[PDB]
RNA sequence: GUACGUGAAAUUGCUGAAAGGGAAGCAUUGGAAAUCAGUCUUACCUGGGUGAGAUCAGUAGUCUCUCGAGACUAUGCA
RNA sequence: ACCAUCUAGUAGCUGGUUC
RNA sequence: UUGAGAAGCUCAGACGAGUAGGCAGGCGUGGAGGUUUGUGACGAAGCCUUGGGCGUGAGCCUGGGUCGAACAGCCUCUAGUGCAGAUCUUGGUGGAAGUAGC
RNA sequence: GCGAAACCACAGCCUGGGGGGCCAGGCAAAAUCAGC
């Protein structure tokens, strides 16, 4: 009864998974982009600069 | 000045606000609490610009 | 204004304390007009605060507030004993306190 | 080079500096605090007076041994001095103070010393490093009426 | 369980605020010369067995969740069975690229991230 | 029972180191007290009793620069303002902000001669000390050792008096108007059985 | 619907459960009170009935200008001021129900909305402003048998320096 | 920027905010100012109708394993 | 007198001996 | 009923200063084998921080800035492995002071 | 104009009581210079 157990609660933890990333993924959310530090230490430079 | 509330995307606020009798539409958006970057769009087809926000100051400062 | 005033005006006195030991959880109260620790079983649970004046405004207004009630007497007095959500600060020896009348049994 | 100050935009402001000047610093420091937030055309008028013994600079940190004079209670100050080697190299930078903005082209009838620094120096005495921020006043537009 | 602490301000070893060659991290003292280590009142305290908290509400951020180091995007997968006991702390020297993807994940886990919002500015 | 803003607290016929305890505790309580013919303040013992106590006191002076030993004051509201000296701790922050609501005066200033007067009936002579016994006047005393204002106040407060004497009489007669008038209204007479 | 996930964290048997609530002997339905705290405090008030752990009370309101509204017992001042019949209102009318609050619950707002705004104004509904009137009908008429008692509702509450509420009688 | 990779502490000057009646230093409890974090963003769950198909077909084929277990390609989507 | 080398001459002892 | 890392889980009581001393469990540093389908020019180590988090503590994790090539967790092996102090060694910098003084 | 060095736990008011610090008191205003 233990090992049952375990396959129904990763059944019950799988399923929400799926019904979570898949109304996820439908949702409109923002980008995640990438911040880099050559390139913002780059524009600190040229600004006072310019 | 309309604070964007719940879940409403750019592309229906947009359409959603030539009907009202507006020209061009801003959108201030923050991060991490700084604002970093701005877009604005133009109604109803106009040319959207992406600008972002740089070397930020307020009036007291 | 004397269509008003419904609590009962009183006085923080000082913290609990030995000689040489205070201890700023719980503070002692002097209310108008208690002269006896059998008259203060009247003020015992009422809901009392601390009421002043700060300089900058925060939610349109400058008043600020620290509730608090009322546990014991305290001595042959009629002095009580109080308890603060925050602990009252110790810059306000001999201030004055307002003893609402609420929770009221009578 | 990166200064120290806020001020000096390039819009109503220039700079100068100076390093590895072989004065005191404990000297052109109290001289440094005293021409500090005055405007440009009286400093110049201020120190040809220490220079001629017209005027003394207090010294007001550095105080030690200091003698009294009869003209340090201008200011409020007991003591005073009128050193001439560390104001001899504050006008060779003023004149750069001056010459950086007739470059840039100022208005120099509002100008204002807005930020001078002393600093020490890699010991060899007590050598120092001096920079000066000029800038204008930074005037103010009266209010359109009403609305 | 509400956690809770039973002491906030840190241990802080003696006369380590006026020297600034003695660090602040603990040491006890070795001298029975001492004030602090006889104990006398009004001198720092110490620590002692008696300040540790509660072996349940242990480890446990103010939330409720425990902290846990993902430092890659399979760091993350096993928390797929602890949504709701542990809070996924990303690593710091995970590049600002490997750290968008775990985040696109673990929102998928209902785990919570911590600090999602690093190297990541959102449009 | 009193939480005035200001107390004002008539001093003749109290006892010097008793009313100094009462009013004490009342300046930590927050009140700020004055404290007017303070002069005519008694002290318990005879009159050279408090007397060698105080020409004791003029014989302790430092002995360095003695321009900066114990300032031994002669005035009778500053022989009282020390009594409320030792009383406090004025040597925190609590102290010399609570010496600052003391305000000790000799007479009655006309600030506060148009005022309420009270007193305190657990520090009075009358009450305290057991008849026939031998007490001294502060103001009476003081003068013997330096204080001379005597022979101005004396005659200073006789003024007042008189003054106050013809305010009373207006008054007097005023309310003589009103106990008329009191049972004139009927309504008085048949609605007393609310107790007034 | 779902097997139970992790932690079964099942709370025990719980033995409390809660009994008749009891008011005090003094709050009797009809008895004129004081209103100690909120808005209208001070506003000498009149109970109609005690619910569960409030009670059920209104100033008439052309008297005060209260409302029919609830106040928990404890912020109510009992008054020995001489009562009324009550007989005459049907206060069974009110229940736990019916000073339940509007419920916000959502309704869909075409998310459009964020642009444009209304209000209901949330006023208050016919049926309130009715029975106010109908209420207050078959009490002013009690209280206007009682001399002084419709000039003591519509007056408040106020001690004042001089006056310690311990000694004083209610 | 050759006083040159990173550039700690002591230590020095300027600027900003404070505090300082012949001692600061620290510990405890709190006031005032400044500022920071918290998932609260939204999510959740429940019927009907409309469309999509697949693990469905009173269905036809391929391959790897072991009758059927997965991966598939059709065709319908009852 | 000085210079190296054996020498890392000599403690019963004086100071110090690191989470 | 799943709580079998039996080196785990669980129930109940008493107890709690500590010197010389005795015992036990851990924290951290440089290298070595194994391991993480380990992290890294989208920024590794370091450094600074009026930011947040954990542990009783030694310590660790992290946000921001700086910066520019390497580095860490786990199980073992290994030691030139931990500093407040020695009129400690070397280096750097102060108050005395622009005083003593030329 | 040039310009040290010794020295440096932190220090700096008096009285009494167990010394600069403790207890209780007297008191207490910046910043400096010359005799001492």
């Amino acid at each position: 009864g233990r090992q049952i157990h375990r396959c129904k609660q990763r059944l019950t933890r799988l399923t929400q998974y799926l019904l979570k990333a898949r109304r996820l993924a439908l949702k409109h959310q923002p980008a995640l982009i990438p911040i880099k530090p050559k390139q913002a230490h780059r524009e600190a430079s040229r600004e006072r600069k310019a | 000045f309309r604070k964007r509330t719940g879940d409403i995307e750019v592309h229906e606020i947009a359409e959603a606000a030539a009907k009202r009798g507006y020209t061009d539409l801003l959108v201030l958006n923050e991060d991490r609490k700084k604002t970093n970057a701005l877009t604005l769009v133009h109604l109803p087809n106009g040319p959207s610009f992406y600008f972002t926000l740089s070397n930020l100051q307020t009036a007291k400062e | 204004a004397q269509g008003h005033r419904l609590y009962v005006k009183a006085k923080h006195l000082s913290f609990q304390r030995s000689k040489h030991v205070i201890h700023p959880g719980t503070s002692i109260v002097k209310i108008e007009g208690c002269d006896s620790k059998e008259e203060a079983q009247f003020y015992l649970g009422k809901r009392v605060c601390y009421v002043y004046k700060s300089s900058k405004a925060v939610r349109g207004s400058k008043i600020r507030v620290i509730w608090g009630t009322i546990a014991r007497p305290h001595g042959n007095s009629g002095a009580v004993r109080a308890r603060f959500v925050h602990n009252l600060p110790a810059k306000t020896f001999g201030s004055s306190l307002r003893v609402m009348l609420y929770p009221s049994n009578i | 080079v990166r200064y120290s100050a806020s001020p000096a935009l390039e819009t109503k402001c220039a700079k100068a500096r100076g390093a590895y000047l072989r004065t005191h610093f404990k000297n052109s420091r109290e001289v440094a605090f005293t021409i500090n937030g005055m405007s440009l055309k009286k400093a110049f008028i201020f120190l040809d007076n220490v220079k001629e013994h017209k005027q003394a600079v207090p010294f007001r940190r550095f105080n030690g041994g200091v003698g009294r004079t009869a003209q340090g209670k201008e200011f409020g100050v007991t003591q005073a001095r009128w050193p001439v080697k560390s104001v001899k190299f504050f006008y060779d930078l003023l004149k750069n103070a001056e010459a950086n903005a007739e470059a840039k082209g100022l208005d120099m009838d509002k100008l204002i010393i807005k930020h001078v620094q002393v600093n020490a120096a890699p010991k060899q005495s007590s050598p120092s490093h001096i920079e000066i921020i000029v800038a204008e006043e930074e005037e103010a537009v009266p209010k359109a009426n009403d609305t | 369980v509400n956690i809770i602490k039973k002491r906030t301000k840190p241990f802080k070893r003696h006369q380590s605020d006026r020297f600034k060659r003695v660090g602040e991290s603990w040491r006890k003292p070795r001298g029975i010369d001492s004030c602090v280590r006889r104990r006398f009142r009004g001198t720092i305290s110490m620590p002692k067995i008696g300040y540790g908290n509660n072996k349940k509400t242990r480890y446990c951020m103010p939330n409720g969740l425990k902290a846990f180091l993902v430092r890659n995007v399979s760091d993350v997968e096993l928390l797929l069975m602890h949504n709701k006991t542990y809070a996924a702390e990303i690593a710091g020297n995970v590049s600002a690229r490997k750290r968008v993807e775990i985040v696109e994940k673990a929102r998928a886990l209902g785990v919570k991230v911590t600090n999602a919002g690093a190297k990541v500015r959102s449009q | 029972s009193e939480f005035q803003k200001v107390v004002v607290i008539d001093a003749k016929g109290h006892l010097l180191g008793r009313l100094a305890s009462v009013v004490a505790k009342q300046l930590l309580g927050g009140q700020k007290v004055v404290v007017v013919r303070c002069e005519e303040l008694n002290i318990s013992g005879h009159f050279f009793r408090n007397k060698l106590k105080y020409l004791a006191y003029l014989r302790k002076a430092c002995r360095y620069n003695p321009s900066r030993g114990a300032f031994h004051f002669r005035a009778p509201s500053r022989i009282f303002q020390k009594a409320v000296r030792g009383m406090l701790p004025h040597k925190t922050a609590r102290g010399q902000a609570a010496l600052e609501h003391l305000q000790a005066v000799e007479g009655i200033p006309p600030p506060f001669d148009k005022q309420k007067r009270v007193v305190v009936p657990a520090a009075l002579r009358v009450l305290r000390l057991k008849p026939g016994r031998k007490y001294c006047t502060v103001g009476r005393l003081s003068s013997e050792v330096g204080w001379k204002y005597n022979d101005i106040v004396a005659k200073l407060e006789e003024r007042r008096k008189v003054k106050s004497a013809a305010f009373y009489q207006a008054k007097l007669a005023k309310q003589k108007k009103i106990a008329s008038a009191k049972e004139a209204s009927p309504v008085n007479q048949k609605l007393s059985q609310f107790g007034y | 619907k779902y097997y139970p996930a992790y932690r079964e964290n099942v709370p025990k048997k719980a033995r409390k459960a809660v009994r008749p609530t009891k008011l005090r002997a003094s709050l009797a339905p009809g008895t004129v009170c004081i209103l100690l705290a909120g808005r209208f405090r001070g506003k000498r008030v009149v109970v109609l009935s005690q619910l569960e752990d409030t009670l059920v009370v209104t100033g008439p309101y052309k008297v005060n200008g209260v409302p029919i509204r609830r106040v928990n017992h404890r912020y109510v001042i009992a008054t020995s001021a001489p009562k009324i019949d009550v007989s005459g209102v049907s206060v069974e009318k009110f229940t736990k129900a019916y000073f339940a609050k509007q419920k916000r619950s959502g309704p869909v707002k075409k998310d459009e909305a964020f642009f444009a705004e209304n209000a209901p104004k949330n006023a208050l509904p016919a049926e309130r402003i009715a029975d106010q009137k109908a209420v207050d009908a078959k009490l002013l008429p009690a209280i206007k048998a009682i001399p002084n008692m419709k000039e003591y509702l519509a007056a408040s509450f106020a001690l004042s320096n001089g006056d310690r509420p311990h000694l004083m009688k209610f």
